């Protein structure tokens, strides 16, 4: 758990925490609460529920 | 209608909107749509009291047909890259819109002429808001159902002659776009200075290296920034004006940025390199240092002549560079 993270999770949380403060301002209460996520080496927003 | 959208969140009023729906142009008509949208301005807008008032104010100048006055059939329709320095905090958005198209109208009068390359800088917070507007109004002008997009500039054929137009709006929303790959969040600050310097940024990456050979110079808003003297400088700088590039400022409000101006361009060559000189020991502090308008400075000797002067409204063509 411990240690500096390695250089894909370095990416993956910087790209990911970018996207989730876009999703923060992106919002509208019809647009659902997400799950900032990766899928094909794309950052994709889920649904939380 | 996108745009009307987004005009009646940027405080623009209804009237803007309302035009992008009674705006048709004839494709099949003898009259071109250029002037179709042209008429089509001045009839919904009223623009008839206020051009009259801009010629009267001018000492009777036809703002009308600035270019056709000067230059003949030949010298209008050589001109090929012109970039119009913003839009005059004097006239009302339309006459500005309305200028604008009526400047390639006269640029586009003969059907042997080589292409037409048109830049428009929107540089304030008053301007930027109807830079969609100005394209739309434009992909009709231009008759662009040849084969529109959010970015990019419009190409199309204009004036009487057909002449082959490439229209580029430059604006804060495209720089915007530009910086953040097109993403959708675009909510951030960009100030006209930070501005400024991304438009040099993107001529220096684009690899622009062919030259403006009409500059049209106005009484831009954000003077601080936006100075017209400070502008000219700074093409004067960079090698972006051609050898017979010719200078039209244009306005009715008379002001020390206009007298500088006309001191600066109409001056001996000891008056331009003082000028430069005086500038720079007088507004040079620590923190300003880095500032564009302290990198280029101007050259006092680029040599420039009086060609058409009315009141307020003047061409001057560069006559050499001592060297």
């Amino acid at each position: 758990r411990g240690g500096a993270p390695c250089a894909f999770d370095r990416f993956l949380a910087t790209v990911q925490g970018v996207d989730a403060v876009r999703a923060v301002l992106e919002s509208t209460p019809a647009i659902p609460s997400p799950v900032i996520s990766i899928l094909e080496n794309k950052i994709v927003r889920q649904p939380l529920v | 209608d996108s745009i009307i959208r987004d005009l009646e969140r940027e405080n623009v009023g209804p009237e803007f909107g309302e035009f992008l729906n009674t705006l048709q142009t004839d494709l099949n008509s003898e009259k071109p749509p250029i002037e179709q949208v042209k008429s089509q301005l001045e009839t919904h807008f009223n623009l008839a009291h206020e051009t009259q008032e801009f010629s009267r104010k001018n000492d009777n100048a036809p703002v009308d047909k600035l270019l056709t006055n000067y230059y003949n059939n030949y010298e209008v329709n050589v001109l090929e890259f012109v970039l119009q320095m913003g839009f005059s905090r004097d006239l009302s958005i339309p006459l500005n819109v309305w200028f604008v198209l009526d400047m390639i109208s006269q640029l586009s009068t003969s059907k042997q002429d080589l292409p037409l390359d048109y830049y428009l800088v929107l540089n304030n917070s008053q301007t930027g808001k109807y830079s969609d507007f100005v394209r739309y109004l434009i992909y009709e002008a231009v008759g662009a159902e040849i084969h529109l997009a959010n970015r990019g500039p419009i190409r199309g054929n204009v004036g009487a002659g057909d002449r082959k137009i490439t229209f580029h709006l430059l604006c804060k929303k495209t720089a915007r776009m530009i910086l953040v790959g097109d993403d959708r969040e675009t909510d951030f600050e960009m100030s006209d200075r930070s501005f400024v310097t991304l438009l040099l940024d993107y001529y220096q990456r684009v690899g622009t290296t062919k030259k403006i050979d009409l500059l049209l110079l106005t009484n831009n808003f954000d003077t601080n920034m936006n100075n017209k003297l400070q502008q000219l400088k700074i093409l004067e700088s960079l090698n972006m004006l051609k050898s017979n590039c010719y200078v039209l400022d244009y306005q009715i409000t008379v002001d020390q940025v206009t007298a500088n101006f006309n001191s600066y361009v109409e001056g001996i060559p000891a008056f331009r390199r003082h000028e430069i000189a005086n500038f720079l020991k007088k507004r040079k502090t620590p923190k300003n240092a880095d500032e564009l308008i302290f990198k280029y400075v101007g050259r006092w000797n680029i040599c420039y002549q009086k060609k058409f002067h009315q009141g307020n409204i003047s061409i001057h063509q560069i006559s050499g560079y001592l060297d």
